[PDB]
C-alpha cells in the first residue's frame, strides 16, 4: 500500500473544496477549490479526474488531480443531483438525478440510459469490483441490483428492469457497500430503520441482518470481509464480526469520539486503519485493533465525503496529465479511445537474431 | 573475467583470418558471458569494421557488429552508432545474397531501437540519416523485398516523424504487397501498411495523426465493402479473395496496434461489415457458373471476418457491451452456417468453429461477468448446443485424436464462460454440464475420441474445476466426484494433466477446508 | 456438396494445365470443406498421377497426392497406397530441388503414418517396399540430407522391425550428423539416433531391444565422460564441445522418448556424470593458454548437463525422490557458479539461471509435495536467496524489460514450489515472501524493471495466489492486500494480467465465502 | 463412476480368497484363490496387481487381476506381516513386519528402509492421496506421520524420524483414514479407547475428537469429508456430520443390521452408498441417505477386507496383462521402467504441411 491517502470534502468549503492528505503524515498532498460537493457525490474517474456532485445544484463539477481550481466544464442534469459514482474500470458514470439514474459512457459522453425504476429520489449508487453490476438505493426504501449488460443492451421500447429488487428495508437507504467480485460479490446496505443487511448479488438472497439501537448512516467492510463497520446517527461506530441469520447488536466493539452523525466510513487496504467523517466537522483516523483514535483532523463544515484509497501515479507525479480529455456529457438521450507490455524479451530478440545467423549458414 | 574472454576472442579471431561456421556459437557464448558492456572493445570494433570492409568476410563483421550493438556500453554506443549505421547502409546496397540482407536488416533494427532512446543521438540520426536509409531500403532488389519490409518497419517504429517525407512512396511499396500469396510477405506488408497514419509530424497533439488514422480506416472499410459486394455478386475470384484478406488484415492490425494519438473507432460500421460478410451461409451462393468457386472461397472470407471481429474486440474491450447482443447472435449463426458421420475421421469446417470458440473465449476475457453468454434466449441456447456437440466424444483409416482441437477450443470457451458467469447462468445448463462432463472425466482415465490428447483432458479438468468454482447458487456442484476425478488424473502419465490435477486438488482443498465460518 | 466442390476442382484444374501459386490455398480450402473422404476422387487421383509423371508439374501432383493421403477414404487409401508409395519413392530419386524433396518427405511421412494402422497393408508395405525406400533415402544428395533424416525418422517410427536390416548403415548416417553446427540438422540427427535401439525384431518380449537400449546408453555415458575429461584437461575445443552437445542430446532424447520394451535406467551413473560436469565452476579453469576458451565454453557444457538432468527428471518422475538431496544440492551450486550492476542493462549468465529455475519447476511438478524444496538446510537457503535476488527489481542505453525473463522463470518456480509445499515450508520463508511480494504487486500498478512485461506481472500475481492458497499453518496469508492487488490488476490494460486477476478473484471469492462450516 | 466394484476377503476362504463383485449387480466379476488374507492386508498395486498379506504368515501373496489362483512369488519378511499398503502412485509398498515398517520400491524391489520407531506391532498403514506422506498406527497407541521425502533421503547413519508423533490415543489404533491431498490432507484415526480423532497433516494439530460408548474398529470418510462413518465393536455404524473441538456422540444417524464387530468401511465415490464388512460373516451395502441396507452378501468367514473402488481397465478387460512384471522383493537392505499423449493435432500436421508447401513457393 504505497502512500494511502484520505480524500475529504466538507459542506462549508471556505477556501478548499476537496483535500487529499496522507494517512500517516497528515500533510495536504493535494487541494481543490471551486464549489461544495454533496453527500455521496464524490468520485474518481479513471484514476485521473475528480467528479463532484455540487450540493443542492443540478450539475457535476470536474477537476484534474494535479491542478487546483480546475473546474472547467459541467455535467448538466435535468434535475438536482443526489449521488454520483463511476465504475472502477472508468468506463461509465452514474448520477442520481431526482428519482432516476442517468448513465453516461466516458468514451463518448453519450447519455446511454435513464433508469426510472425508483419512485423516490436515489440516495446512493455503487458498483461491484468488476463493474458487472451496480446497486442503487433511494428514499423509496428499495435496493435495486442492475446488471450492466442488461441495462446497456436494452431496446428503448422495453425499459430495462432490475436484476434484483430488495424491499426488506423499511426506511430510506443511507449507504451501500459492495465487496470484491461480480456475481460472487456481497453487498452491505444500511437504513434509517437501524438495520444493516448483507445480501448475495447472484442468488439475491439475504445473508445477514444486524439490528442496532440507532439509525445507521454509513456502512463499510474490509476487503476480506472480516469485519463490518457501521456509523450511526449519534457519532458511534460499531464493529460487527462477520465470522459468527438475524443478529441484534447490543452493548469493546464501538469507536468513541465523534459527536454528530458519522456519515463516511472507509477502511485501509490492510484493514488496520479506519477513516470516519462526521457532522461534528471532523475526520478521525482510528486503529482498528485497539479502537483508539490515531488522528483527528478538523474541517470547516460537516463532512460530506471521506474515503481511503491507494494513491495512483496521478497523485504522486506532479507532472501528470490525463491521457484523454473529458468528453461533453449530453443532457438528453464512434468510440474515442487509445488503441494498444508484450515487448519481446531478451532471449526473444536473441533467438530471433541467432535464427537469422543460422539461416545465413 | 570479461577482459580475458574479450582478449581471447580478439586473439583467436585469426581462425577467421576456418571457424566461420563456429562464429555464431562463439558469439552466443560471448553475449551469454556478458563480457561486452575499453581497449578490447575498441579492438573488436576495429576488427568488425575491417571484416565488413571486405566483400568475402562481410558475414563475420556483420555478426561482430550485431554483438556490439546488442551489448555496447552507452558510451561506446553513442560514439560509434553513426559509423555502424553508415556501414549497415553501405552493406544494404551491395547486391549481396538475401541472407546477408536479412542479417543486416536485423542488426539495423537493433541499432535503430537502441538509438531512439538517446535524445542527443536520436535527432542527429533522424535528420541526417533516416531519409537516406529509407531510400536505400526502397532500392533493394525484388528478391530481397521481404528484408526491405522489416527495415522499413524499423524505420517506421522508432523514427516515425522523419519517415513522413517519403510516406506516400512507402504507401506505394505496401499496397503492392498486401495482395501477396506468401503468408509471411503478406503479413509483413499488412503490418507495415498499418503504420502509415503514424508517420509525419502530427501537429496539435496528434490531431493530424488522428485524422489520417480515421480516414485510412474509412477508406479500408469502403474498399472492403466493394470487394465483398464483388465476391458475393476463376482467377479473378482468387485475386479478389487475396485482396480482401490483405485489406481486412490491414484494418485489423490498425485496430489492434499501438497508436500515438487518441482516435475515434467506428464500431457500428465495422460490425455492419462483419455481419454483412457473415450473412451469406450456404444457400445464397447456389450452384451455377462460378458459384461453386464462391462456395469454396466462403470459409476463408468468414474466417477473415472473424479475425476482424477478434481485432475489434481486442481494441475496444468492455466498451462493446452494448453490441454484445449482436456478437452473441453472430456466434451461433456462424456455428450453424458450418455444421455437418463415422466414428473417428474428422468433421469439416473445424477451423471456422475453432475461430468462433476463440472469439467466445476472448469476448468473455475482455467482458468479465458482463459477457452475457449462455444466459437465455435462442442465440445462447444455440451456442450451448453447438458447444456441447463439439465437446462430446463420438459415441479402417483414421486419427486417434479425431476432432480434438475443436473440442479443446470449445472446452476453453466453456470453462472461461462458466468461471466468469456461472452464478448468472441457469441451473439446467449447470446440470447438463455435470451430466455431460462427470462421465467424461470418469471415463477418460478408464477408442478414437478427442480426449486421447492430453491438452483436451487438461481442458476438461479445467472445465470441471470451473464448474466447482462458479456454480449456480441453486445447483450445488458435484464435489466428491470431481475430487475423485482429480485424484485419478494426478496419477496420469501425462505431465500437464497430472500437474493441473495436483494444483486443482490444492484449490479443492481450499474449497473443502474453510478457514472462516460461513454466513 | 462435396461432390460439387470436387467436380469443381477437377474442372478448374485446367488453370494448372496459371493458378499454381493459388494451388496451396485451394487445397487448404478443399481439406477444410472435408469434401475428400467416388468418381471425383478417382479423377483427382488420375490427375495427380499425371501431374507427378511430368518433371515440370511435380509440385502440383505432389500437393494433390498430399491431400489425397491426408483425407482418403479407408477404401481408396488401401487400394492406392502402394501406387502412391511407389510414386513418392520414384520422386525421391529425381535430382529435384530440395523443396520438392522436403514436400515428398512430408507426404511420405503422412503415408507411412496412415499405412501402419492397416494390418493387411502394413505387412505388405513393410516387407515389399521399406528396404527400397530406406535405400532411396540414404542415396539422397548431401544438400537434401536434412530431408533424408525426416524420411528415415518416419521409416523408424512406424516400420521399426523392417529397418533392422539396414540399422547399422543408418547408424553411420547418424553419427556423422550429431556433430553438426546447424541446430535443426543436429537436433534431427539426435532424434534419429535415439531410435536405433528400437529397430530390429526384438525377440523375447523386447529383450533384445532392452539390451540394445542399455548398451547404447552405457556407450553414450562412456563417450560423454571421455569428452568431458578432454574438455576439462582452439578449433579442436570447439569440435569437442559440439560433439559433447550432440552426444548428450542423444542421451537425453533416449531418456525422454517412447520405447517399446521396459528398460533399466542407470540413475546413479547419469547423476554422477551431471555432477562431474557441473563441478567446474570458475576457478579450476584458471587463465593460461586455451584456458580462456574453456571458460568461454563452460556455460554451454553446463546448459547441456542441465538439459540432461531435465530429460532424466522427465523420464523417471517421482522415482528420483531418493536422489532429490543431490538435485537440491546441485541447483544452488549452479546458481552460485554463474552469479555476478547499474539499474537496467542485463545480468550475465541469464540463460543458465533460467534453465536452473525451469529444472526446479519441473522437479516440483513431477515430485508434488515430496520435492522437499526450500525446506531447511544450506542448499535450500541458498536456492531461496538466489530466487529472491532474481525476482527483486533493481531498486542512457538499456532495455525497459531488463532481466524480465529470469524473473519470470524464478516466479514460476517459486509459485509452483509454494503451491505444492507451502504448508511444509517454514513461516520465515512465507513472511519474507510476503514482505517482498506485496509491495511489488502494489507498486507494479502504481522505471526500468523486470515487471514492465505483462508475463512477469502475471507470474507475480500467480505467486501471490499461491501464497494465498498454500500458506504456512502458523503464518496466515495477507488476504485483504492480495484482494486489493487483484482488483487493481483486473483493471490493467494487459489482457492476460487482467484475465488472470479476474480468475484469481473468483478463486479468492471461493476462499472468502465458505460453503460449509470449518473445523 | 463406471462400475464401482466391491473387493472382499474373509478368513475361512474355502474355495475363493478374494471376490470382486459389482455394487449394483452383485455378480462375481472376479475371483481369486490360494490363501487367507489378513486384516488390513489387502492392496492393489498400480491398478494391476493384488497383494494380500497372508493371515498369520510371514509372507505376502500376489495375484494378477485377470487370472485366478495367480499366486506365483512371495514377499518374504523377517517376521509376521500385520498390515500391507501400496502408495496410490504405485511406486512403493509398505508392510508392517512386527513392530517395524518395511518399505519396498516397486521399480527395483529393493528394501529401501526399515523404520523401527514403533515399540509395538504396527496395526495399520495408510498413504495420502498424492503419496507424499504415510501414516502408521500400532498397538503402541501411537500415530506416526512420515514424510516420504525424509524417509527416502535418509543417511543410514541417522535413522529417519517421523514428521509427526501423535499420542493422544490411549488404546491401540484400529483404523486410519486419509483424505485427499498431501500436506493439506486430514487424517482420521480410530482407537479401542472409543475415540475417533481428526488431525491436520501439515500443522500436526488435532482438529476434532468424537467419543463413542463402544470401541471403534473401523473409520472412513467421503471424499468431500461431509460425513464420517465409524464402525464399532457391536455391529453398529455411526455417522458423524463434519459440518457442526471435542464432541461426544450420543444416541437416525446409526446403521442397524450387523451382529459382530464391523471391521471394514468404505464409501462410494458419490458418497450415497456405504460398504461394511463385519465379523458376522456378512458384507452389507447401505443407502447413506435413508440408512437402509440395500444389499446383504454372506461369506464363509469373518470379513477381513472390504472396499469400494473404481474398477480400472484391468478388471474390465478380460485380456489385460500388466505392463511390468513384479520384481523380486529383497528380504534385506538401475530403475526398471517404461520410458515415454502429446501427439500432434490436426492443424498441427496441416500447418506443418502448408508451411512446407509455402516454403516450396
Amino acid at each position: 500500500a504505497p502512500m494511502e491517502v484520505a480524500v475529504c470534502t466538507d459542506s462549508a468549503a471556505p477556501m478548499w473544496s476537496c483535500i487529499v492528505w496522507e494517512l500517516h503524515s497528515g500533510a495536504n498532498l493535494l487541494t481543490y477549490r471551486g464549489g461544495q460537493a454533496g453527500p455521496r457525490g464524490l468520485a474518481l474517474l479513471n484514476g485521473e479526474y475528480l467528479l463532484a456532485a455540487q450540493l443542492g445544484k443540478n450539475y457535476i463539477s470536474a477537476w484534474e488531480l494535479q491542478r487546483k481550481d480546475q473546474l472547467q466544464q459541467k455535467i448538466m442534469c435535468p434535475g438536482p443531483v443526489t449521488c454520483l459514482t463511476a465504475s472502477p474500470n472508468g468506463l461509465y458514470v452514474l448520477a442520481g438525478v431526482a428519482e432516476s439514474i442517468h448513465l453516461w459512457e466516458v468514451s463518448t459522453g453519450n447519455l446511454l440510459v435513464i433508469l426510472s425504476r425508483h419512485y423516490q429520489d436515489v440516495s446512493c449508487l455503487q458498483f461491484t469490483g468488476d463493474s458487472s453490476h451496480f446497486i442503487s438505493g433511494g428514499k423509496d426504501c428499495l435496493v435495486l441490483v442492475w446488471s450492466l449488460c442488461s441495462v446497456l443492451q436494452a431496446d428503448p421500447s422495453r425499459i430495462p428492469a432490475p436484476r434484483h429488487v430488495w424491499s426488506h428495508h423499511a426506511l430510506p437507504i443511507t449507504d451501500l457497500h459492495c465487496g470484491f467480485g461480480g456475481p460472487l460479490a456481497r453487498v452491505a446496505t444500511s437504513s434509517l430503520d437501524q438495520t444493516v443487511k448483507l445480501w448475495e448479488v447472484s442468488s439475491g438472497e439475504l445473508l445477514l441482518s444486524v439490528l442496532f439501537d440507532v439509525s445507521i448512516m454509513a456502512v463499510t467492510m474490509d476487503l476480506a470481509e472480516h469485519h463490518m463497520f457501521c456509523g450511526g446517527s449519534e457519532g458511534s461506530i460499531f464493529q460487527v464480526d462477520l465470522f459468527t441469520r438475524e443478529r441484534s447488536f447490543h452493548p469493546g466493539k464501538v469507536f468513541k469520539g465523534h459527536r454528530n452523525q458519522v456519515t463516511c466510513l472507509s477502511v485501509s487496504t490492510d484493514g488496520s486503519v479506519l477513516l470516519s467523517g462526521s457532522h461534528d466537522e471532523t475526520v478521525r483516523l482510528w486503529d482498528v485493533q485497539s479502537k483508539q483514535c490515531i488522528r483527528t483532523v478538523a474541517l470547516k463544515g460537516p463532512v460530506t465525503n471521506a474515503a481511503i484509497l491507494l494513491a495512483p501515479v496521478s497523485m504522486l507525479s506532479s507532472d501528470f496529465r490525463p491521457s484523454l480529455p473529458l468528453p461533453h456529457f449530453n443532457k438528453h438521450l464512434q468510440d474515442q479511445l487509445r488503441v494498444r507490455d508484450e515487448v519481446r524479451n531478451l532471449r526473444k530478440i536473441n533467438r530471433d537474431l541467432f535464427d537469422f545467423s543460422t539461416r545465413f549458414i | 573475467g570479461p577482459r580475458l574472454r574479450l582478449l581471447l576472442l580478439e586473439s583467436v579471431s585469426g581462425l577467421l583470418q576456418r571457424s566461420a561456421p563456429h562464429l555464431p556459437g562463439l558469439m552466443c557464448l560471448l553475449r551469454l558471458h556478458g563480457s561486452v558492456g575499453l581497449s578490447a572493445l575498441g579492438a573488436l570494433v576495429s576488427l568488425s569494421n575491417a571484416r565488413l570492409s571486405s566483400i568475402k568476410t562481410r558475414f563475420e563483421g556483420l555478426c561482430l557488429l550485431s554483438l556490439l550493438v546488442g551489448e555496447s556500453p552507452t558510451e561506446l554506443f553513442q560514439q560509434h552508432c553513426v559509423s555502424w549505421l553508415r556501414s549497415i547502409q553501405q552493406v544494404l546496397q551491395t547486391q549481396d545474397p538475401p541472407a546477408t540482407m536479412e542479417l543486416a536488416v536485423a542488426v539495423l533494427r537493433d541499432l535503430l531501437r537502441y538509438a531512439a532512446q538517446l535524445p542527443a543521438l536520436f535527432r542527429d540520426i533522424s535528420m541526417n540519416h533516416l531519409p537516406g536509409l529509407l531510400t536505400s531500403l526502397l532500392g533493394l532488389r525484388p528478391e530481397c523485398e521481404q528484408s526491405a519490409l522489416e527495415g522499413m518497419k524499423a524505420c517506421m517504429t522508432y523514427f516515425p516523424r522523419a519517415c513522413g517525407s517519403l510516406k506516400g512512396k512507402l504507401a506505394s511499396f505496401f499496397l503492392s504487397r498486401v495482395d501477396a500469396l506468401s503468408p509471411q510477405l503478406q503479413q509483413l506488408a499488412c503490418e507495415c501498411y498499418s503504420r502509415l497514419p503514424s508517420l509525419g509530424a502530427g501537429f496539435s497533439q496528434g490531431l493530424k495523426h488522428t485524422e489520417s488514422w480515421e480516414q485510412e480506416l474509412h477508406s479500408l472499410l469502403a474498399s472492403l465493402h466493394t470487394l465483398l459486394g464483388a465476391l458475393y455478386e476463376a482467377h479473378v475470384l482468387l485475386q479478389l479473395r487475396q485482396r480482401f484478406s490483405g485489406l481486412a488484415r490491414c484494418l485489423g492490425l490498425m485496430l489492434s496496434s499501438e497508436f500515438g494519438a487518441p482516435v475515434s473507432v467506428p464500431v457500428q460500421e465495422i460490425l455492419d461489415f462483419i455481419c454483412r460478410t457473415l450473412s451469406v451461409s450456404s444457400k445464397n451462393i447456389s450452384l451455377h457458373g462460378d458459384g461453386p468457386l464462391r462456395l469454396l472461397l466462403l470459409p476463408s472470407i468468414h474466417l477473415e471476418a472473424l479475425d476482424l471481429l477478434s481485432a475489434l474486440i481486442l481494441a475496444c474491450g468492455s466498451r462493446l457491451l452494448r453490441f454484445g447482443i449482436l456478437i452473441g447472435r453472430l456466434l451461433p449463426q456462424v456455428l450453424n452456417s458450418w455444421s455437418i458421420l463415422s466414428p473417428g475421421q474428422e468433421r469439416p469446417y473445424s477451423t471456422v468453429r475453432t475461430k468462433v470458440y476463440a472469439i467466445l473465449e476472448l469476448w468473455v476475457q475482455v467482458c468479465g461477468a458482463s459477457a452475457g453468454m449462455l444466459q437465455g434466449g435462442a442465440s445462447g441456447e444455440a451456442l450451448l448446443t453447438h458447444l456441447l456437440s463439439d465437446i462430446s466424444p463420438p459415441a479402417r483409416k483414421g486419427d486417434s485424436n479425431a476432432n480434438s482441437d475443436v473440442c479443446a477450443a470449445a472446452l476453453r470457451g466453456l470453462s472461461r464462460t462458466i468461471l466468469m458467469c456461472g452464478p448468472l447462468i441457469k441451473e439446467e445448463t449447470h446440470r447438463r454440464l455435470h451430466d455431460l462432463v462427470l462421465p467424461l472425466v470418469m471415463g477418460v482415465q478408464q477408442g478414437s475420441s478427442p480426449y486421447t490428447s492430453s491438452r483436451c483432458r487438461r481442458e476438461l479438468y479445467c472445465l470441471l474445476l470451473a464448474l466447482l468454482l462458479a456454480p449456480s447458487p441453486r445447483c450445488p456442484p458435484p464435489l466428491a466426484c470431481a475430487l475423485q476425478a482429480f485424484s485419478l488424473g494426478q496419477r496420469e502419465d501425462s505431465l500437464e494433466v497430472s500437474s493441473f490435477c495436483s494444483e486443482a486438488l490444492v484449490t479443492c482443498a481450499a474449497l473443502t477446508h474453510p478457514r472462516v465460518p460461513p454466513l
